[PDB]
């Protein structure tokens, strides 16, 4: 399972640039793809998806027309088309790899990504965007919906998502309650559908970075502000 | 004639009372039970289906005879009610010629025809049959109408019929020949399916051949008036002798009877053979 | 959400039609007989540890599917109750006038059954030039075997090949009719016997499950398409 | 030597077999009656679940 | 030594015989006949599970009581969510002949038999992508008839050539084999503990195995026809089996013998599917002519019938807290009767 | 347990008479066909005649066709067969086998490989 992005640089905001997310390993044509971009000194965005065999296309409200999402399995790449870069499209774009079924952790693998600059909804509050935190003792971090995630069916919508400094986010909880593969025990999480709590046991040198919040009951996915640990 | 009548009345009446039950029974046994929900049993709850439309202008169409007298309904639902007759006429020739088709591939080549056995094929194939029968039951909102002799009570003498225009322009010729085709073209492609069915079967079988023998016979018998009789109405109108009006006023009585009586054993005659059709209704 | 979901079981009903397709339009085949058979050399004819062999060969646009069960244990009176959904089961029959009576036992066992009762069945007297030289050297005493064989002679209807002795042509038609007489017993008529002449080499074996097949086809379609 | 091998392993296990401790029947049924009574308010097919709590409908 | 050979296993049998005989006291008829009845109780289909193209002969029921594997011999293995209606995975089998189908208790693997006398193991979680083949459990000689899971590394598999194996997933070795049977094994099922399993072969016997020991330790002859399902009451002592002899009969490991068997005079159709409800008093027998009969494991009552089916119903399995019973035939579908 | 205990047989003249019974046993004999399968020494096993539930339906193989008969008695569950004309030929054991499931007229007691629910057998023996 790898994923790498081509293409970017520095763009007129007039001009056109072509993103290329090329997959390898994995059968790409069952795993379904998000965009999601990081903008420089503040949190994530969702931007576009594909479902499964060029299904179901949705985008976000600020890209609609504007940028186009085309997949095309047979050769396993994922394409984005930018059209007009305006000033708040310049951001870190990552590829991310979904697929959705009962035990299914989709947002599990980030891609690399590239480098692109310029020449109601439910949206996440955090409750603060740094805790200095000493490696060891346990670290709490709480993250706000707009309305109820529970959704009818029994679950609820909410992702949890660590970023690395210089490394793509990594998925930690899917569900609230469901850990990701790979990932150690030691993170927990909980909510009582309106607030959500993440609770880990022991923080180590190895897992500081931004904490961003995900809802997948409705789109957009919006993305939280991003709470960082200090050491 | 008053004993005619009260005959045609008879007969019209049990068929519509025994067809409401075998189209009912066709309908609700394939949507119920989905082990024989196939290709001729799709074909088959389509024929029920339009059976059961045709049936329900029964008390529309009866009193066009029966007593003659009144009229209520508009000139758009006389056309709209018998547009939709015309259609699911035309429907249920055109699916006897796909049922003899489907026949003829399963029996001269069954195995090229289980690879165009898919049930999409069918969909699209029924539903370039209706599209194509409602086509041509189009003309039909421009042919028919009501209109009353000069100079007499607008109330009471107003009767649903076909329009002067039609008449007196050239769409007598539409009236004949589009028409015809769609009982020329279906009784040959039928005969002649039927024909190379039975030389491949015989070349027990006797019994099938038997019975796909009377279902041409019956689909002739019943569909050869209901185009002569046209043809002699469309002749009438033309100066002559009364006695071919009062033939083409019979013969399509007997059509109507007779179209009638095929509606009602399509259902029947289609069902009663099959023995997997005749132990699944238990 | 739930609606990814919908969609990756939707875009499974279209790969289970997609192959579906291909499932209905092949042909499945049985392959069953006994150790002096030769069911070995039949799957040799077909041209283009594990307990079931899958054998591939198409003729006339159209791909058939054998399989041989032979590396599997006797008692199969369990395993073949998974064949039901097979178009027509292949039996291979030893003409060595004695293995005949167990093809006999077999055959019967086959048709009798309530899971078979419903698929018609190719019987290939395999080995046909054995049986001829045998019953030419005289030697063999096939009275002793059947008694039914005694009495019995050549129908008026017969249709021996050219260059073939009467009696060789009587033994074959005796086998036959012995076949035909379990093949009849039930008279059900759902399903129908094929009884055929092959040996060690013969192309035409292909030929011969095709026009089997074909047939068997067409009383499904009659059973099927309201046509019976 | 098949044949007497396997006979000797049948009788074998079979005299293995015979010494295995039993208990009386209507232990047995006592103790299946018990588990009957345990379990029978927990079993949503022996009494039915209503469809408002219901996981299916 | 062959006729003292004879005689002595005739003496054992006798033996045995009069050990069980003494052993009953009063049948299980006897002692329930003061328990409330079950009564009619009428079920209906609340999912039809349509998407398989030949017949259905196996399924089973995760520990998550809502996601279940059918094994149809078109060569697919289709997980269903019952809840929903939707296929979760759509394996592509090597052989398109299978037999049986296992799930395994953590979820993580999916298993499947059949005539290749070779047990397929697929895994669920894999990140790689949908499904992939783990490694094939060559070495039986007999078709495979049903496997279940003991652990994610440890599965038994019963095969059509009198031989009970356990397989260990990592090593792909039989760790132990056991070869008491006569018969044809049908089918094995496992107790709650994982530390007894019980076969039916096609000898009118049910076996009791050890999987650590692997010794025989009780062996039922209370049939009189090939014992085609079997599985475990939900206390793991007691069980049932389902023969072609139209009866069902209840053993239990203390007794020795049968305890109350369960038959019909309108009933001349075999039993090919059996399972318990988790209380144990609804035992769901799957029979040959189109339906299933629910029968009261104390009282020997005919409970209900689920007569959706139009074929043979092979497969019949119950969630692990009975919210529902899937029962699988051989018309491609599943309906879950709750 | 199926029980069928053979009985009858031993050393017999050839042209002699010869009977067979079985004590049929733990089942209901009535709802099953019954059939013999005897093994000659250097051959395999081979199905000599059946009978089926009410014995109405009885089929003999070519060898033993007419010489040999086979009565069943659903009273006591005992099964016959009279053996007439011994040639040399018939030297085998017998064994008495069951159709292992009921209200069928399938046969499946030709295998040799353990099969559960056939007897032990009796020997019969004919020589001058």
């Amino acid at each position: 399972v790898q994923l790498v992005e081509s293409g970017g640089g520095l763009v007129q905001p007039g001009g056109s640039r072509k993103l290329s997310c090329s997959a390898s390993g994995f059968a790409f044509s069952s795993f379904g793809m998000h965009w999601v971009r990081q903008a420089p000194e503040k949190g994530l965005e969702w931007v576009a998806y594909i479902s499964s065999g060029s299904g179901t296309i949705y985008y976000a409200d600020t890209v609609k027309g504007r940028f186009t999402i085309s997949r095309d399995d047979p050769k396993n790449t994922l394409f984005l088309q930018m059209t007009s870069l305006r000033s708040e499209d310049t951001a870190m774009y990552y590829c991310v790899r979904s697929i959705y079924y009962y035990g299914s952790s989709p947002f599990d693998f980030w891609g690399q990504g590239t480098t692109l600059t310029v020449s109601s909804d439910i949206v996440m509050t955090q409750a603060t965007s740094s805790v200095p935190v000493t490696p060891g003792e346990s670290v709490s971090i709480s993250c706000r919906s707009s309305k109820s995630l529970l959704h009818s069916n029994g679950n609820t919508y909410l992702y949890w998502f660590l970023q690395r400094p210089g490394q793509s986010p990594q998925l930690l909880i899917y569900r609230m309650s469901n850990l990701a593969s790979g990932v150690p025990d030691r993170f927990s999480g909980s909510g009582s559908g309106t607030a959500f709590t993440l609770t880990i046991s022991r923080l180590e040198a190895e897992d500081v970075g931004v904490y961003y919040c995900m809802q997948h009951l409705e789109y957009p996915l919006t993305f939280g502000a991003g709470t960082k640990l200090e050491l | 004639p008053a004993p005619l009548l009260a005959g045609v009345t008879a007969t019209c009446v049990a068929l519509f009372v025994v067809g409401i039950a075998g189209n009912l029974l066709t309908m609700l046994v394939v949507s119920r039970f989905r082990e024989l929900r196939t290709t001729t049993n799709l074909y088959l709850s389509s024929m029920a289906f339009s059976d059961l439309l045709i049936f329900l202008c029964m008390p529309l169409d009866l009193v066009r005879l029966w007593q003659y007298r009144p009229w209520n309904f508009g000139d758009l639902l006389c056309k709209l009610f018998q547009f939709v007759s015309e259609s699911c006429t035309y429907a249920t020739v055109l699916t006897i010629t796909a049922l003899s088709v489907e026949r003829y591939f399963a029996i001269c080549f069954p195995l090229r025809a289980k690879v165009v056995v898919t049930k999409g094929r069918v969909k699209l194939v029924i539903f370039v049959i209706w599209a194509v029968a409602f086509c041509s039951a189009g003309p039909i909102f421009v042919l028919v109408g009501v209109e009353h002799e000069n100079g007499t009570d607008p109330w009471d003498t107003n009767e649903c019929r076909p329009t002067e225009f039609a008449v007196r322009s050239g769409l007598l010729t539409v009236m004949v020949w589009v028409s015809s085709i769609f009982f020329f073209l279906p009784v040959f492609c039928l005969t002649v399916l039927y024909s190379l069915i039975g030389r491949k079967l015989w070349r027990n079988h006797k019994q099938t051949v038997k019975m796909l023998a009377v279902v041409v016979f019956a689909f002739i018998l019943c569909w050869l008036p209901f185009h002569v009789g046209r043809y002699l109405f469309s002749k009438s109108f033309e100066p002559g002798s009364l006695e071919i009006a009062q033939i083409s006023q019979y013969c399509n009585l007997v059509s109507f009877v007779l179209f009638y009586l095929s509606a009602a054993i399509n259902p029947i005659l289609y069902n009663i053979m099959s023995k997997k059709y005749r132990v699944a209704v238990f | 959400e739930d609606k990814a979901a919908v969609e990756r079981s939707k875009m499974i009903e279209k790969q289970l039609q997609k192959d579906k397709q291909v499932y209905r339009r092949t042909l499945r085949l049985l392959l069953l007989g006994a150790d002096n058979s030769g069911k070995s050399t039949i799957v040799k004819q077909m041209r283009i540890t594990s307990g079931i062999f899958e054998t591939k060969f198409q003729v006339d646009k159209v791909n058939f599917h054998m399989f041989d069960v032979g590396a599997q244990r006797d008692e199969r009176r369990k395993w073949i109750q998974c064949f039901n959904d097979v178009t027509a089961i292949i039996f291979v029959v030893d003409s060595s006038d004695n293995r005949l009576q167990e093809a006999l036992n077999d055959f019967k066992s086959i048709w009798n059954n309530r899971w078979l009762r419903t698929i018609s069945v190719i019987l290939f007297l395999n080995k046909q030039d054995l049986l001829a030289e045998k019953v030419l050297a005289g030697k063999s005493k096939i009275e002793d075997y059947f008694p039914e064989f005694a009495r019995y002679t050549t129908p008026e209807d017969a249709t021996p090949e050219p260059g073939e002795d009467p009696r060789v042509t009587r033994a074959k038609y005796f086998i036959r009719k012995e076949f035909v007489d379990i093949s009849t017993a039930s008279g059900d008529g759902r399903h129908i016997c094929y009884p055929h002449f092959t040996c060690s080499v013969d192309t035409e074996n292909a030929r011969r499950i095709f026009n089997d097949c074909k047939d068997i086809i067409l009383q499904m379609n009659l059973r099927e398409y309201n046509l019976v | 030597t098949a044949s007497i091998a396997q006979a000797r392993k049948l009788v074998e296990q079979l005299k293995m077999e015979a010494n295995i401790d039993r208990i009386k029947v209507s232990k047995a049924a006592a103790d299946l009656m018990a588990y009957c009574e345990a379990h029978a308010k927990e079993d949503p097919l022996l009494t039915p679940v209503p469809a408002s709590e219901n996981p299916f409908r | 030594e062959l006729d003292q050979l004879r005689q002595e296993a005739e003496q054992l049998k006798n033996q045995i015989r009069d050990a069980r005989k003494a052993c009953a006291d009063a049948t299980l008829s006897q002692i329930t006949n003061n328990i409330d009845p079950v009564g009619r109780i009428q079920m209906r289909t609340r999912r039809t599970l349509r998407g398989h193209l030949a017949k259905i002969y196996a399924m089973h029921w995760g520990t998550d009581s809502r996601l279940l594997v059918s094994a149809s011999q078109d060569g697919k293995l289709i997980i269903w969510d019952s809840y929903t209606t939707n296929k979760v995975h759509a394996i592509p089998l090597r052989s398109s002949w299978v037999m049986t189908c296992a799930y395994a208790p953590s979820g993580n693997y999916v298993a499947c038999g059949g005539l290749d006398n070779i047990c397929s193991i697929y895994n669920l979680k894999t990140r790689e992508g949908n499904v992939r083949v783990s490694r094939e459990l060559a070495g039986h000689t007999g078709y495979l008839s049903c496997c279940r899971f003991l652990d994610d590394n440890q599965i038994v598999t019963s095969s059509g050539d009198t031989t009970c194996a356990l397989w260990d997933i990592e090593t792909g070795q039989q760790t132990t084999t056991f070869t008491g049977h006569t018969g044809d094994v049908m089918s094995l099922s496992l107790a709650p503990d994982t530390r007894l399993f019980v076969s039916g072969a096609c000898d009118a016997s049910a076996k009791l195995w050890d999987v650590r020991e692997g010794m025989c330790r009780q062996t039922f002859t209370g049939h009189e026809s090939d014992i085609n399902a079997i599985c475990f009451f939900p206390n793991g002592n007691a069980f049932a089996t389902g023969s072609d002899d139209a009866t069902c009969r209840l053993f239990d490991l203390r007794a020795d013998q049968e305890l109350m068997t369960y038959s019909h005079d309108n009933i001349i159709c075999g039993i090919t599917s059996v399972s318990f409800s988790k209380s144990g008093r609804l035992l769901l027998a799957g029979y040959d002519d189109f339906n299933c009969n629910v029968w009261d494991a104390l009282k020997a009552d005919r409970a209900g019938v689920l007569a959706g089916h139009d074929n043979r119903v092979s497969c019949l399995g119950v969630t692990d807290d009975g919210m529902a019973v899937a029962t699988g035939s051989w018309d491609s579908f599943l309906k879950i009767w709750n | 347990q199926v029980q069928l205990q053979e009985s009858g047989g031993g050393l017999v003249q050839p042209g002699g008479s010869l009977r067979l019974s079985c004590a049929a046993s733990g089942f209901t004999f009535s709802n099953y066909k019954m059939n013999w399968v005897r093994q000659a020494p250097g051959k395999g096993l081979e199905w000599v005649s059946d009978i089926s539930q009410s014995g109405a339906s009885i089929s003999y193989t070519g060898s033993v066709k007419g010489r040999f008969t086979i009565s069943r008695d659903n009273a006591k569950n005992t099964l016959y067969l009279q053996m007439n004309s011994l040639k040399p030929e018939d030297t085998a054991v017998y064994y008495c086998a069951r159709c292992p499931a009921p209200f069928t007229r399938d046969c499946f007691d030709v295998t040799s490989t353990t099969y559960a629910y056939r007897g032990q057998g009796t020997q019969v023996t004919v020589s001058s």
